């Protein structure tokens, strides 16, 4: 259901870069953000590509 | 008063007519104007915005 909101063009480029992320937490200790996982967890979900784009805010479509 | 000239569009200070290819300013004619053969094709407008390139109409995948 929260990925039929994220836009349909971005649904995959978001999720690696949440996915690549989520791994940079995993690799070096101490970086473990409750906060910052649970907020970036749902655009996870979705068949991700690959892009050099360092994203500072994810798209929702709420009401048009 | 302060009229206003729109960077994208035509205004009352300044209406370019394609169909006849020709220049209005406040009411007045200014002449006409031929096609640069480097005049792009694609669609893509650059001087529009400060960083941004405007790569066609609207597409409704990208989101709102």
């Amino acid at each position: 259901p929260f990925q039929s909101l994220v836009p349909k063009a971005a649904r995959g480029q978001y999720s690696g870069f949440v996915r690549t992320l989520f791994q940079q937490m995993r690799d070096v200790l101490g970086t473990f953000d409750t906060v910052q996982i649970i907020k970036l967890l749902p655009f996870a979900a979705a068949p991700p590509k690959q892009s050099r784009m360092q994203f500072s805010s994810l798209t929702v479509n709420v009401r048009g | 008063s302060g009229m206003r000239i729109l960077i994208r569009g035509n205004s009352p200070v300044f209406n370019y007519n394609k169909a006849t290819k020709r220049l209005t300013v406040l009411g007045k004619d200014a002449g006409a104007l031929t096609e640069d053969p480097d005049e792009g094709t694609a669609g893509v407008e650059s001087a529009v915005l400060r960083g941004f390139l405007i790569l066609g109409k609207e597409d409704k995948r990208y989101g709102p």
